[PDB]
C-alpha cells in the first residue's frame, strides 16, 4: 500500500485529520491513534486522528511515507503521500 | 410509545391540574367561561404532545420509493407549532427541508410528518431541528441534508426580554449541503 | 386585586400542578430540561395574569391633563399579548387606540398601560376590546372612541380547525366614532 | 347526514371507479405509482366531501354564549378547500366572516367550523357563501353579518377559459352590514 | 401514444366512472348543478392527462435556430399545472429554465410546450422535473441545463399534514449548471 | 360572424401582406428569420381576432342558474389582450368583473368568454368595457353590474408620449353599482 | 442603413398593405375609428424598426473619454421594445447594462442608444442580447462587460402557450465578467 | 478653494446670467412669479456646488480614533444630490460606503461629509465615487474600502433618452473588499 | 502515452474516480474495471470507478505510474501522473 | 525558452486546452496543431487546441517538457512545464 | 536570498506579474524591468513588470531560479522559485 491521502479542514494549526478510509490498513491506522467513524451526512467510514496535521506529517515519516504533493480543495488541505 | 389508553387514562389527572391552576391564579374555575376550561386546556396539552405517540417507521408508511432521481428535493414553509420545554408556552414559526437523494426518495408529506413527530413534544428548537435531520438522513441515507427552522418564542416575545420582533434561526447542514458551497447557496435560495 | 404576598404563597400550588402535568404527558419530570420547567412555568403564568394585580385607577397615575385638542389622537400598533380563558393559550396580536378629546386628554404611554390592565389576564378578545374602550370613555369622558384589536390565536392555529392563516379582529366604536361615518373612516384609515 | 357505516360501505366501490378511470385515460393501473391510487383517491374524495356527515347542531357544540358585546365580530383570513360540483376539480381560498351581535356571540373557531361543514362538499362559491351567512343569522340572530368568499377555482386557471390570474370574490351583507354605509366599509376595511 | 380515436372511446366509460363515484359519496346524481357533471369531470379528466397524446419532435415543430451567441436563455414562469399519481389531486406551480446553448438555440415557447408534454399527465414532481431537463437536454445537446419546478401539492394542503403554505421546490443543474458555481449563482440569482 | 372558411380563404392574402411589409421595412424575407413569418404573423392575427367568429349566444353554452343568491359575485384579475384599432398594435391587462343578480346567475368561466368576445377584436378600451357590461345586463337582468378594464397600451409606451409607466383604467357601473354608494364602494374594494 | 427618404418612399406601400390586413381580417376600412388606421400602423411598425437607419459609430456621438476609472458602471432598468422577427409582435422588458472599462469610459446615455439601436429592429432576444454586449465590448475594449436582457414575449402571453406570466432572461457575460465570480456576483447584486 | 465673499461677489453676475435664460427662452422676467428668479436660481446653483467650498481635511475635523475594531463600518442609504457637468442638471440618489479599519476608524458622519464635498459640484458619476473612495482610503489608510453610488439622472430621464426608469450605478471596491470574495459578498449583502 | 489524469470530487475517502477520456488507452481502463459512459448533461465519455482514489493509485503505482503533482479546483481533487 | 504554461477549463476529459500567448514558440505552437485567437471579451492573442490537456501533456513530453506542477484556480486547470 | 514569489491575476497569458515586496533585490528587479508602486487600497510597496508570468519565469531560469511549486489562491497563480 504505498500511497496514502491525508487531510484537515481551515486552521492547518488545529486537528482533527483524517488518516484514512474504510480500506486502509488497520495497524497504520492504530499506530497513528486513529479511531473509525461514519460521520452524521456521510455514508462512508473514515479514520481520524485529534492530531493536527503537522503532528500526523512527523508520526507518517517515521513510516517511511514522503510528502508527494499537498493541495487546498475548499475549505480542506489535503497530503498525498507516498511510501518511499 | 405513548398510547390511547395513556391519553385516557391521564386525561383526568391533567384537566384536575389545569383546574387548580385556575384556583392558584386568583380566578374562579365555575364562571360560565371558566367551567370547560380544564377539559379544554388538558385536551390541548396532549394535542400539542402528541408526538409522543408517535414512531419514525409507522409515520413513514413505507412511503420510500426507490427512484433515480438526481436532483435537490425541498419541502418549504412547513407550519411548525411546537412546545417550549423551559416556560411551558409556544414556539411557532416555519422549517425549509432539502436534500438530495442517492437511491430512495420519500414522498412529500411524509416530511412535513417527520416535523410532526418532533415539533408535537416539549422542546428547545435546536433539539427538534437535529431530529428533523438525523430521521431523514438515517431512513434515505442521501447524499446531503438541509433543515432550517425559523420561529418566534412566546416566552421572548409575551414575557423575559419582551423583545416583540426576534425570530430564532436554526439550520443543520449534512453531507453535501455542508461541503459543496454550491449546493447550499442553492438549497438557501431556494427556500426564500 | 391579586397581591404579591398572594403570588408567593400560590407559586408551590402551581409549581406542584405544572409538575402534576409534565407526570401525566408521559414525560420524565427528571431530566435537565424539565427539571426547573415546574416555577418557570408558574411563574412565567403569574407573569401572564399581572393585570388582576393592577387597578386602572392606579395606571392612570394622575395622567389626565385638562386640555383643549379638538385633534383626532390615536396610539397605533401597540403589542398584545393574552391568554385565552378558553384553553389556556396564547393569542397575539396588537391593539389600535383613537380617541376625540372633548375636555381631558391621557397621556400617550398610559393607552398601552390600559392594554396592559386587561390584556394580561385569562380573557375572550371581545370582553379586552370592551374593557380597554370603557377604560378610556369613564376616564375622560370624550366625544368618542375607537378600539381594534387583530389576534392570532394559538387555540385555533395550533390545533382544533387548524387555520394557520387566520386572524380576529374585534372592533368598538364609541360617541362620534359610531355616529359620523367622516370620524369612523378617518380613524380605520390611520391606523393602517 | 353521511355516517362512518356509509363510508365504509361503498369505499371499495369508490375505489373500482377509480381504478375503471386510470384504465380509461390510457394509464397501466399495476404500476408501482398507481398501485395504491384507487384507494388513496377514494379516501381523499371521502374526506374532500366530509360536511355531509356533520349537522350545524353538533358544529357549534353549544357555543353560543348570551353576552352583550356591542361590537365587530370578525375572524379572516380563513383557508378555505371546497370541490366545484361541475367539474370534480377544487375550488380554493380563504374566507372573511364578520358579525355584530344582539344577545348572543359565537365562539371563534365555531366560524371556521360552519366554513368547514359547507366547503366540505360538492359545491358552487354563491351556495357555500350564502350557507355560512345564513347558519350565522339562525344561530344568533345578529344586527348583521357579513361573509366574503375569494377563491381560485382551477377548472378556470388548469383548463376552459385558463385565466391562470383571475379569482371569483363572492360577497353576502345582512342585515346592518348591508344597511349601515359605515358598518359595511368598516367591515371591508378590517378583513384587508 | 393516446389518439383522439380513444378519447372519445373511453369518454363514455369515464363518464360512467364519474356517476358512479356521485352516487357513492352520497350525492344525488339527478340534482340541477350534478346533471352533466359525469361528462364534463370526464373531459376535464381528458384535458389534463393531455401530453400521453404529445411526442418532443411533434411539439418541438422544427423551431431550432442557429443563434451562435454564447449566452445563458432562462424562460422563468412558466404557469405549471399537473395531476399527482398518488392520489389524483392537482399540484399546481411555476417552472423556471435555463441553459447555455452550443450551436443549437429552442424557441422560447417550445421550452413551455415541452412543460406541457410532462405536466398533462398523472406525475410525481422529481419525475416532472428531470423530464423537462432531459427533453431539453437531448434536443439540443447543450453545454448546460438547470430545471426548478416550484408547487403546491392539494394532497399536503387540503388534507393530510394540512400545511396550508407548504410549497414544493425540485431542481435538476445539469452540465455547467452544476459544475460552475457563477453559472448556478447567476441562474438561481436571474430565475427569482 | 367570420367562420373558418373565411380564415383559410384571407389566410394567403394576409401572408402577402406581411411579406409586402418586411419588404416595405429594409428588411430580407429570405432570411433565415422571416421565412415562416409572412404565415406566422397571418395565422397570429386571426387569433387576436377570432371574437369576430363567434356570437354572444354562442358564448351563453346554456350556463344561466335561476338561482336568487342575493350577494354581489366578481371576477377578478382576468388577463385580457386585445389590439389597439388606431396603430395595430396591442393593449393588455386586466379585467375586473361584478354583478348583483336578480333572479339569475351566470357561470363563473362564462364572464371571462365574455371578456373574450370583444377582446379579440380591433378594439377601443371604452368599446370594449361596455360591451361586456351590456352583455352581462342582457343576458341576466341583474340589480347591477360594474366592469373595470386596466391595460398598457403599446402605442403609448413604445412610440408617440412613450410614458412607459402610464395605464388606462376605463370603468362602467350600472344599475345598483351606480346608484348605491355602498354598492360601489364594496365593488371597488374587493377587486383591489 | 435605412433613410428617411427611404421611409417617407415605402409609407404608402406600408399603409397599402396595412388597408390588406383590416379587409382580409373581416373588418370594414371604412369605417369611423379605422380610417387612419393603415398610415398610423404604418408609421408606428417604421418608428419600431428605426435601428435599420443607425450605425454605432454616429450613435455614440464621439462620448467616449479617456479617463482611467478602476471601477465597475452600470446602467439598469433601462427600458426596452423590440419586435418579434417571427410573429411581428412586441417583445417589451428592461436592460441591465455593466462594464469595467480600462482606458475609455462611454457617456452613460449612450448606453441606452446602444440598446436603442438593436431593440428597434425584427428581432431575436438573443441576438439582441450579443449585439449589445459586442457593441460595448469593440468600441470600448474593456476589462469585461455584463448585458442582461428581461422581456414578456406577446407571442407567448397573447397566444400559442399563453403562459401569461411567464418572462424571458438572456445574459451575456464577456471578460472578468465571466472569468472573476466577484465580479459576477456583484453586477448580478447591483442590477437587482 | 471658493469662499463666501467669492459667493456674494459672483452672485450679481449669476442673477444678470440667469434674467438673460429667462429672457432667451421666451419668458417674461417681469411677471411676479419670475421677479426674484434670478437671485434664487443664482443662490441655489452656489448652493449645489459648494463642494468646492471645502477640504478634505477641515471636513473631518479631526475625527479619526486610534482603534483596533475588526469588523465592517457601513453607512448605506446616504443620500446625494449633484450636477451633471455635461447639461447642469441634478443626478440624484444614495451613497453607499462601507471599510474594514487598519488603526484608523472614521466618525459616522464624516463618511457623509466627504460624500457633500465632492457631490455638491459639476459631476460625473464614475469620478465621484472614486473622490469618495480615495479620500477613505487617504484619510484612513484600512484594509479596504467599498464605494457604491445610485443615482437617477434627469439628462437620461427628463430629456435624451428619455428612459424614465433608468439608474446609474458606480461602484469601487479597494483592498479587501476587492481581493476577498467573503468580504465583497457581505458589503454588497449588507448595503441591500 | 506517459501522462494521466484522474480525478475525484470533495470527499477523497470515497469514489467514484474519473480515470479516462474516449482516447484513454483501453487495456488499462479494462485493468483498472473502468467503465465508459456519457453522462447526463455531459457531451463527452468518460472512464470511471467506483473505488476511491487511494485504490486507483496503488493501482496505477503497479502499473509504473507515479503521482507528479495533486491539486483542488473547486470541488474537485485531481492527480497528475506520469509514466517513468 | 525552458518554461511553458498551459491550461483548461474544469472537465479535464475535454479540450480546449490554452497552450500559450502572443509571444509564444511559433514552430512549437505549429507542431501541437495550435491555432491563434484573440476570444471576444479578451484584449489579448492565445494559442489553444481542440484537444484534452492528456493529449497535449503526451504531445509536450516528445519535445522535451515535463510536468513540474499543476494547480487549479477558479475553474481553471494550469500546468507549468520545463525543457 | 535564495526564495522568490512571482504572481499574476487569472489570464496567465496576459501580465502584470507581481515580482517583489519592499525587501526585494533592487538589482534582480532592476534586471526584470520591474517598477516599484504601492496601489491604491494597498498598505505596502510592490514591484510589477508588463510581461505575463511566461517570460518572466525564463528570465528567472537565467538568473539560477527553478520552480519548485506553483498554485492558484481565489484568482491569482503564483510560484515559488528556488536559486539553485
Ligand atoms: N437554546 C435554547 N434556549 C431556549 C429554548 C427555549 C427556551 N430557552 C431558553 O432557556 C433559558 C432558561 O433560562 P432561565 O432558567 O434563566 O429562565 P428565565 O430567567 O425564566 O428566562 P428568561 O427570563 O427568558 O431569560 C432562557 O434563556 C430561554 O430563552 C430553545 O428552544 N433553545
Ligand atoms: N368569542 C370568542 N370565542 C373564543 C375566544 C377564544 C376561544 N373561543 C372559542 O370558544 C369555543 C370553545 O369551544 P368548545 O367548548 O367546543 O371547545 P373546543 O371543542 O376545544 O373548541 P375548538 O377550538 O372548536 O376545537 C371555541 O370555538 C373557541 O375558538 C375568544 O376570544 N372569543
Ligand atoms: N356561478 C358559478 N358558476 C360556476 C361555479 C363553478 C363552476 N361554474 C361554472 O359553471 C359553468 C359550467 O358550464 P358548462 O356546462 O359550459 O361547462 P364547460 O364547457 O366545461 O365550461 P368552461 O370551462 O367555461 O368551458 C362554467 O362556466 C364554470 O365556470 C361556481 O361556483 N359558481
Ligand atoms: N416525492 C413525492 N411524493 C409524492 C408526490 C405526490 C404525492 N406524494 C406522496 O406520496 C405519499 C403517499 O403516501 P401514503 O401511501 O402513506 O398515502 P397517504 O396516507 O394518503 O399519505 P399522506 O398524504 O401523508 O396522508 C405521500 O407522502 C404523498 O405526499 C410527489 O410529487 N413526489
Ligand atoms: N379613447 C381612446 N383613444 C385611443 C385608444 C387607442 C388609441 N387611442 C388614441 O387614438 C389617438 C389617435 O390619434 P392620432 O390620429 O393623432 O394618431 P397619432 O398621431 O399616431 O397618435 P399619438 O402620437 O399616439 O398621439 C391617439 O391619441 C391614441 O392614443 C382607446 O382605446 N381609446
Ligand atoms: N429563441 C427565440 N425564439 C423565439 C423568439 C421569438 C419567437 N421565438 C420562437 O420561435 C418559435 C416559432 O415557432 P413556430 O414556427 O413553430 O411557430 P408557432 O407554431 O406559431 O409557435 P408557438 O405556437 O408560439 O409555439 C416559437 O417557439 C417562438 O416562441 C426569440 O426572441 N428567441
Ligand atoms: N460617464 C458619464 N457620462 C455622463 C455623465 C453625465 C452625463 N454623461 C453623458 O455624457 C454624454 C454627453 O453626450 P453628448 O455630447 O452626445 O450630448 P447629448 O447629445 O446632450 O447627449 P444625449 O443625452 O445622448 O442626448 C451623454 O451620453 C451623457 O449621458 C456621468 O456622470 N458619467
Ligand atoms: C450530491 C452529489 O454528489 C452531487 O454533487 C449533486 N449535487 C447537486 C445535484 N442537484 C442539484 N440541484 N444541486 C446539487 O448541488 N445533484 C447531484
Ligand atoms: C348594529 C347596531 O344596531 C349598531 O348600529 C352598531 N353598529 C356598529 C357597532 N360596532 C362597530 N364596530 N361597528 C358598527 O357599525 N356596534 C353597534
Ligand atoms: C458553458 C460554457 O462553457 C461557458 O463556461 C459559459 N458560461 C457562461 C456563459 N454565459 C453566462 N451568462 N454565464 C456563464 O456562466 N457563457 C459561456
Ligand atoms: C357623470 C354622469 O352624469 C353620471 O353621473 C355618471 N357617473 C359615473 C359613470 N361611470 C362611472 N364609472 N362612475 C360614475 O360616477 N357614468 C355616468
Ligand atoms: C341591489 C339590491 O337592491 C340591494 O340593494 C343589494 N345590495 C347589495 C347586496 N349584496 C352585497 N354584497 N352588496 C350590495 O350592495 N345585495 C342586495
Ligand atoms: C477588471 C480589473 O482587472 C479588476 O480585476 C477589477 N475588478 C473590479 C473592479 N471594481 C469593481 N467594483 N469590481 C471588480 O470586480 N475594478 C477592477
Ligand atoms: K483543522
Ligand atoms: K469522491
Ligand atoms: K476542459
Ligand atoms: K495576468
Ligand atoms: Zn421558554
Ligand atoms: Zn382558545
Ligand atoms: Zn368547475
Ligand atoms: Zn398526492
Ligand atoms: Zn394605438
Ligand atoms: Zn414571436
Ligand atoms: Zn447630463
Amino acid at each position: 500500500m504505498p500511497y496514502l491521502l491525508i487531510s484537515t479542514q481551515i486552521r492547518m494549526e488545529v486537528g482533527p485529520t483524517m488518516v484514512g478510509d474504510e480500506q486502509s490498513d488497520p495497524e497504520l491506522m492504530q499506530h497513528l491513534g486513529a479511531s473509525k467513524r461514519r460521520a452524521l451526512g456521510n455514508n462512508f467510514y473514515e479514520y481520524y486522528v485529534d492530531d493536527p496535521p503537522r503532528i500526523v506529517l512527523d508520526k507518517l515519516e517515521r513510516r517511511g511515507f514522503r510528502v508527494l504533493s499537498m493541495t487546498g480543495v475548499g475549505q480542506t488541505l489535503v497530503w498525498c503521500l507516498h511510501k518511499e | 410509545p405513548r398510547s390511547e389508553e395513556d391519553n385516557e387514562l391521564n386525561l383526568p389527572n391533567l384537566a384536575a391540574a389545569y383546574s387548580s391552576i385556575l384556583s392558584s391564579l386568583g380566578e374562579n374555575p365555575q364562571r360560565q367561561g371558566l367551567l370547560k376550561t380544564p377539559w379544554r386546556a388538558a385536551s390541548a396539552m396532549q394535542f400539542f404532545t402528541k408526538g409522543y405517540q408517535e414512531t419514525i417507521s409507522d409515520v413513514l408508511n413505507d412511503a420510500i420509493f426507490d427512484e433515480d432521481h438526481d436532483e435537490m428535493v425541498i419541502v418549504k414553509d412547513i407550519d411548525m407549532f411546537s412546545m417550549c420545554e423551559h416556560h411551558l408556552v409556544p414556539f411557532v414559526g416555519k422549517v425549509h427541508i432539502g436534500y438530495l437523494p442517492n437511491k430512495q426518495v420519500l414522498g412529500l408529506s411524509k416530511l412535513a410528518r417527520i416535523v410532526e413527530i418532533y415539533s408535537r413534544r416539549l422542546q428547545v428548537q435546536e433539539r427538534l431541528t437535529k431530529q428533523i435531520a438525523v430521521a431523514i438522513t438515517e431512513a434515505l441515507r442521501p447524499a446531503g441534508v438541509g433543515v432550517v427552522v425559523e420561529a418566534t418564542h412566546m416566552c421572548m416575545v409575551m414575557r423575559g426580554v419582551q423583545k416583540m420582533n426576534s425570530k430564532t434561526v436554526t439550520s443543520t447542514m449534512l453531507g453535501v449541503f455542508r461541503e459543496d458551497p454550491k449546493t447550499r447557496e442553492e438549497f438557501l435560495t431556494l427556500i426564500r
